[PDB]
């Protein structure tokens, strides 16, 4: 009963940008801190960000810490990834994810999204 | 309600009130620089015969 | 960056078997670390909140053990649905960090 649908995947030129989208709609949102993780095509979930429940602190990761931005939409329920100046170790499966934390974001339910296909070619 | 918080009132008469500022944040981050002349030749110390 | 490494990443048992993965991490994570299982294909389920506390909906086959820097995924039966890559995850310092992730396979 939960949805995640994600959207924003395609063919892209190196150093280009892309909005990825995160349209949820089952659960309350905007009461969870929701998260992009990404897996590479034949290797292991990295992560890229993390947003709280009002939008205030975002956090990222180590190594994409600059090119993307994460922001969320709580009047229309979605997640956003703005990813610029791409390189090609970036071609991806990107989930939508809300992570059974309790320490930071404080969830209980573990919810996945899809995962949307991001190539850089 | 911002010119409200403002004139720290509740009854705002007819008038412009300035309340804010606007400024526009950035979005990219370029860091550009120039290509690369000599380059040193580690060829020659990792790879003699 | 706290770093975790996952052992054995390579591993085939057969059915009734028992299976033990070993997460490793770098610093000192107290008893945060989540087990997600992805089967090929798919997005991954978790199994294991807070490296003890077994979820609703998964069997009473798995089991999660260990604190302070070692962590330890027990599986105490391989019916044929165990076959995916299991995954770690920290929570104490952002970011969070999974593992490499580990592959059971068939005999
Ligand atoms: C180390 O030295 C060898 C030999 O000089 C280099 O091998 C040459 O590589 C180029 C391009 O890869 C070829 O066109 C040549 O035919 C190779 N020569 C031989 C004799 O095999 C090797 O590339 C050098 N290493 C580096 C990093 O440049």
């Amino acid at each position: 009963e939960v949805q995640l649908v994600e959207s924003g995947g395609g063919v892209v030129q190196p150093g280009g940008s892309l909005r990825l989208s995160c349209a949820a709609s089952g659960f309350t949102f905007n009461s969870y801190g929701m998260h992009w993780v990404r897996q590479a095509p034949g290797k292991g979930l990295e992560w890229v960000a993390f947003i709280r429940y009002d939008g205030g602190n975002k956090y990222y990761a180590d190594s994409v810490k600059g090119r993307f931005t994460i922001s969320r939409d709580n009047s229309k329920n979605t997640l956003y990834l703005q990813m610029k100046s791409l390189r090609a170790e970036d071609t991806a499966v990107y989930y939508c994810a809300n992570l059974k934390d309790s320490r930071y974001s404080g969830s209980y339910y573990d919810y996945w999204g899809q995962g949307t296909l991001v190539t850089v070619s | 309600s911002e010119t409200k918080c403002t004139l720290k009132s509740f009854t705002v008469e007819k008038g412009i009130y300035q309340t804010s500022n606007f400024r526009v944040q950035p979005t990219e981050s370029i860091v550009r620089f120039p290509n690369i002349t000599n380059l040193c030749p580690f060829d020659e110390v990792f790879n003699a015969t | 960056v706290i770093w975790m490494t996952q052992s054995p990443s390579s591993l085939s048992a057969s059915v009734g078997d028992r299976v033990t993965i070993t997460c490793q991490a770098s610093q000192d994570i107290r008893f945060y670390l989540n087990w997600y299982q992805q089967k090929p294909g798919k997005a991954p389920k978790l199994l294991i909140s807070d490296a003890s506390n077994m979820e609703t909906g998964v069997p009473s086959r798995f089991s999660g053990s260990g604190s302070g820097t070692d962590f330890t995924f027990t599986i105490s039966s391989l019916q044929p649905e165990d076959i995916a890559t299991y995954y770690c995850q920290q929570y104490d310092n952002l970011p969070f960090t999974f593992g490499p992730g580990t592959k059971v396979d068939f005999k």
